[PDB]
RNA sequence: GUGAUUUUAAUAGCUUC
RNA sequence: GAAGCUAUUAAAAU
């Protein structure tokens, strides 16, 4: 229950900002890619909140 | 002391004893052997030499000993004769015949600890845990210090390519022996003396000490035989890469590298000076060019020549060999020769310098050519990768990225309300749409980097092929017309350049049936180079790994196809054989299958495995062998000529063809293409091979004093004779040999998938393969290692295969018998429920055929022990449900209609 | 299937003819005409006869290894380097690519140089 | 810009029985 | 209806 939520809200996340049109910039794409991929390979909630908060910064920051 | 300093002698140094006293030592060390009772290569006990280590000036040991046998006066007498002969050879050790209490001694004096028998038994026979010999023998010359051994995973070539350059450290010492051993026989025939070279006789500086069986005739009659020498030892030569000072000037490998001319492209000479250099007293015909051979095993056996002699070679002379011809006045580059790594040269029969006008079917030819590609485009130098950058098609490189896969919230949040992803649950989410960045593509094209050209013991593998052909003499092939050639998807890529302007339907439909007959007649004369484009994959995966496919072009495609379909859809509809491909797991076709394999082998336990890059490690040699085995249908539609022009252009089109990745040509070093008309039945035809190799190299290793059972016993000694002192193919013995096997080790096998039965009494004793019996035979034949992740075993019978294809295995009972279901995983079932490709496939109300198919793959669940396992069959037929209800057949929401999709009856 | 063919029967004709103005005719002939036979391998055509060369470069490190300074010399040739372009598509200037920007510079660069 | 092969399901049409 | 065939769409395996 805790860590399907943050990989799905992960997905989301990074599918809002392809939308965006992030890929145009490849240092924010790569950096997003990243993070969402450790997101999803994660195994405890600790690490996943912060790679998730840190990835919510690049949308707030747009 | 008196033995001692009698043992010293004249040759001044100081010895200490090796052993207890004046006795003689007891090793352990591998020896090969053929005598009428016992033959083969193995590790056998020597109590008849005493051992005498020395010393220098600083009295710290070194590598000189003095070895003295203690045997027959008559062989004293003999050998003393034959030594005195070969006196004057600068490749034999010196001795010195005495006699110490009156019992006769012959000392070899100055000879190292181990010999090349121990070196190729250490790196044939490989394992983790028993590895002292190789350890010993690479810290002793120096080639790693003691300390690289506590870096862990340093055997492997994936993990740590740094191994690479340590063996290769060996490359002089194995050429120097090579060099000795040419001029130890060059002398044992100017004397006239004919014997047998083994590998065990010969010491790692290249000195010959045993001659108690060699024959003395008239001078100038002198035969060495040198067949079971050469052969064991080919594997090494590539491994250590012996040949690597030959680049050099006057070959010094302190010298600078030789300027070979670019324009130059035939080393047919150097080829043949190099043969005659190395393998001089090799009886077998050798060509360069395997254009000349006489039999598919003949091409085999100079390719696996050819595969050694051609890293001499500078890289630029292999490829397409263009010419200028004029098109009606207008000036064009097309190819015509190719230069082969392993096929030498090859020219084309049906040349025209002077077209007055080109049709569709010369069109066609010269657009798949990429010699106008290449020659139009700007020269390439990329960093990223390490592989051979032909040239650039446009004027900027192409970044390639994978997007996020799509969420269906419906089906989620229905699942939470079902009550599963609760904390703690062994349901969990693994399969997800991983993304990638821009460079991802040429990242996934760089891990080419691990085909490794790789030499083939040869009298092996020519008795292996004739065994694997045996597993396909159930089969009708040959060639087909256009019009009985059958195409399931005509909506498909057509390759580049070709992708440009239609899709795969669009020449199939432009050209005729007469056009399509003339292009297949044209590939059997003429070699037509193609480009290969990589395609991104976009899939779910437990993985982060950027799967890439290669999509080949039509030209190649289709004349692929009127070669192949008839075997390949024959081998499709066949059941009950080895290969399994086409049998459906639905209506008992998994019971069928496993009872199939179980077949009546006597103490049964399973095992199983995958290959750890199939795709990109599989050597070419190999990739060759199962060409040829495929192509052996064709005794009676094609001669020689057109049998040899079909593989030389499957070998130029996908083995190591240029590769378009994002406007850029790059050449392939090997390999196969996930995209060929032939993939999955060339991977099982490998993987037959692999194990039958196993399978040899497990009984061949074995004390033959040790095996009770005299017929085994036989057969291990015909065994070895028929492979390495016939040259011939003894029909009997292959039919006796498959008999054995399909009776002790049974195979399941689909592409580089492969579940096995097999004896468990022969496994202990050594008779048939294990799992060790595999990582040896991919360490020396795949550069590649084995860990126990890909490798199963399963002493029961009640569980039954650990993993196929995905499946998992349940002996459920279905009415009155107990059946057996292949159930797969739920993660794997939820994550395609959840994650989506197309957004489009979110609406549950318009995409009812997906859940319906989700849960014919998840009925099986129902009826497995662990009960959370078992309600995410409910939980797809309650959604169904849902879905109608929505829109709004009642037989979906039924349990009774997938019961019926595992049940016998059809 | 008629109509269809003879669309790209003039699509093939075009681009193998577009492609033969691209042909640097003036050395190409050189080249073929020295062989023992006239033929030649394919992978030599564009080493010895390309009059532009584009580099992908990882790294700085690679960056200072391979395409130093203005001019740079490989397969035994003589290069000058034209322009930079990194993987957006932006131009870069020769001035800041170094130690310290290049964190800031987004790799990998697209190095395009013209034969001397 | 999206490969080769295998099995299965669903809708629709057609001809046989 | 029994079965066969053609077309489109979808899921899985390698
Ligand atoms: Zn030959
Ligand atoms: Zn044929």
């Amino acid at each position: 229950s805790k860590m399907s939520d943050v990989k799905c809200t992960s997905v989301v996340l990074l599918s809002v900002l392809q939308q965006l049109r992030v890929e145009s910039s490849s240092k924010l794409w790569a950096q997003c890619v990243q993070l969402h991929n450790d997101i999803l390979l994660a195994k405890d909630t600790t690490e996943a909140f912060e790679k998730m908060v840190s990835l919510l910064s690049v949308l707030l920051s747009m | 002391q008196s033995f001692l300093n009698r043992v010293c002698g004249v040759s001044a140094a100081r010895l200490t004893p090796c052993g207890t006293g004046t006795s003689t030592d007891v090793v352990y060390r591998a020896f090969d052997i053929y005598n009428d009772k016992v033959a083969g290569f193995a590790k056998f006990l020597k109590t008849n030499c005493c051992r005498f280590q020395e010393k220098d000036e600083d009295d710290n040991l070194i590598d000189s000993y003095f070895v003295v046998k203690r045997h027959t006066f008559s062989n004293y007498q003999h050998e003393e004769t034959i030594y005195n002969l070969l006196k004057d050879c600068p490749a034999v050790a010196k001795h010195d015949f005495f006699k110490f209490r009156m019992v006769p001694h012959i000392s070899r004096q100055r000879l190292t600890k181990y010999t090349m028998a121990d070196l190729v038994y250490a790196l044939r026979h490989f394992d983790e845990g028993n590895c002292d010999t190789l350890k010993e023998i690479l810290v002793t010359y120096n080639c790693c210090d003691d300390d690289y051994f506590n870096k862990k995973d340093w055997y492997d070539f994936v993990e740590n390519p740094d191994i690479l350059r340590v063996y290769a450290n060996l490359g002089e010492r194995v050429r120097q022996a090579l060099l000795k051993t040419v001029q130890f026989c060059d002398a044992m025939r100017n004397a006239g003396i004919v014997g047998v070279l083994t590998l065990d006789n010969q010491d790692l500086n290249g000195n010959w000490y045993d001659f108690g069986d060699f024959i003395q005739t008239t001078p100038g009659s002198g035969v060495p035989v040198v067949d079971s020498y050469y052969s064991l030892l080919m594997p090494i030569l590539t491994l250590t890469r012996a040949l690597t000072a030959e680049s050099h000037v006057d070959t010094d490998l302190t010298k600078p590298y030789i300027k070979w001319d670019l324009l130059k492209y035939d080393f047919t000479e150097e080829r043949l000076k190099l043969f005659d250099r190395y393998f001089k007293y090799w009886d077998q015909t050798y060509h360069p060019n395997c254009v000349n051979c006489l039999d598919d095993r003949c091409i085999l056996h100079c390719a696996n020549f050819n595969v050694l002699f051609s890293t001499v070679f500078p890289p630029t002379s292999f490829g397409p060999l263009v010419r200028k011809i004029f098109v009606d006045g207008v000036p064009f580059v097309v190819s015509t020769g190719y230069h082969f790594r392993e096929l030498g040269v090859v020219h084309n029969q049906d040349v025209n310098l002077h077209s007055s006008r080109l049709s569709f079917k010369e069109l066609l030819v010269y657009a798949a050519d990429p010699a106008m590609h290449a020659a139009s485009g700007n020269l390439l130098l990329d960093k990223r990768t390490t592989c051979f950058s032909v040239a650039a098609l446009t004027n900027n490189v192409a970044f390639q990225t994978v997007k996020p896969g799509n969420f269906n919230k419906d089906f989620y949040d229905f699942a939470v309300s079902k009550g599963f992803f609760k904390e703690g649950s062994s349901v969990e989410l693994k399969h997800f749409f991983f993304a990638q960045d821009g460079n991802a593509a040429i990242s996934d094209y760089d891990y080419y980097r691990y085909n490794l050209p790789t030499m083939c013991d040869i009298r092996q593998l020519l008795f292996v092929v004739e065994v694997v052909d045996k597993y396909f003499d159930c089969y009708d092939g040959g060639c087909i017309n256009a019009n009985q050639v059958i195409v399931n998807n005509l909506d498909k890529s057509a390759g580049f350049p070709f992708n440009k302007w239609g899709k795969a339907r669009l020449y199939y439909d432009s050209m005729s049936y007469e056009d399509q007959d003339a292009l297949f007649a044209y590939t059997k004369r003429n070699v037509i180079p193609t480009i290969t484009q990589m395609n991104l994959k976009y899939a779910i995966s437990a993985k982060n790994r950027a799967r890439t496919v290669a999509g080949v072009s039509i030209c190649s495609t289709m004349t692929n196809r009127q070669f192949h379909q008839k075997l390949l859809k024959s081998i499709a509809a066949t059941r009950g054989a080895t290969v399994v491909i086409g049998t459906s797991k639905f209506y008992g076709g998994w019971h069928n299958m496993l009872k199939t394999v179980y077949s009546d082998v006597e103490n049964p336990h399973l095992m199983g495995w995958d290959y750890p890059k199939c795709d990109r490690a599989m050597p070419n040699m190999l990739r060759i062998m199962a060409s040829l085995v495929l192509a052996r249908k064709h005794t009676t539609c094609c001669s020689l000529s057109h049998r040899f022009y079909r593989l030389a252009n499957e070998c130029a089109q996908v083995l190591s063809e240029m590769v378009m990745c994002g406007g850029s040509l790059y050449v392939k070093p090997g390999g196969t293409s996930s995209g060929d008309a032939t993939t999955a039945y060339a991977n099982s035809v490998f993987n037959i091979c692999q194990a039958v190799t196993a399978n040899v190299n497990a009984l061949l290793s074995t004390d033959g004093n040790k095996i009770a059972d005299k017929y085994v016993r036989n057969l291990q000694h015909r065994l070895y004779e028929c492979l390495y002192r016939n040259r011939d193919v003894d029909t009997d013995f292959v039919n006796e040999f498959y008999a054995y096997l399909r009776k002790h080790f049974s195979m399941m096998i689909l592409s580089d998938d492969a579940v096995v039965c097999f004896n468990s009494t022969y496994a202990s004793q050594g008779l048939v393969a294990s799992i060790k019996n595999f990582k040896s035979v991919l360490y020396y034949q795949n550069n590649v290692f084995m860990s126990e992740a890909k490798c199963w075993t399963e002493t029961d019978l009640t569980k039954g295969p650990h993993e196929f294809c995905s499946q998992h295995t349940m002996l459920v009972k279905q009415g009155d018998d107990y059946v057996y279901l292949p159930y797969p995983d739920p993660s794997r079932i939820l994550g395609a429920g959840c994650f989506v490709d197309d957004i489009v496939k979110t609406d549950g109300t318009l995409m009812i055929e997906r859940f319906v198919s989700l849960a014919i793959d998840a009925y099986p669940l129902t009826k497995h022990p662990n009960q959370e396992y078992a309600d995410v069959f409910h939980l797809y037929l309650q959604y169904i449900r849902k879905l109608h209800d929505e829109l709004t057949t009642s037989r979906y929401w039924e349990p009774e209609f997938y019961e019926a999709m595992y049940t016998p009856h059809t | 299937s008629e109509d269809k063919r003879a669309k790209v029967t003039s699509a093939m004709q075009t681009m193998l003819f577009t492609m033969l103005r691209k042909l640097d005719n003036d050395a190409l002939n050189n080249i073929i005409n020295n062989a023992r036979d006239g033929c030649v391998p394919l992978n030599i055509i564009p080493l010895t006869t390309a009059a532009k060369l584009m580099v992908v470069i990882p790294d700085y490190n690679t960056y200072k290894n391979t395409c130093d300074g203005t001019t740079f010399t490989y397969a035994s040739a003589l290069w000058e380097i034209q322009q930079v372009v990194d993987a957006d598509s932006k131009i870069v200037q020769l001035s800041e690519i170094s130690m310290d920007n290049s964190p800031n510079l987004a790799w990998p660069l697209i190095v395009t140089a013209l034969r001397a």
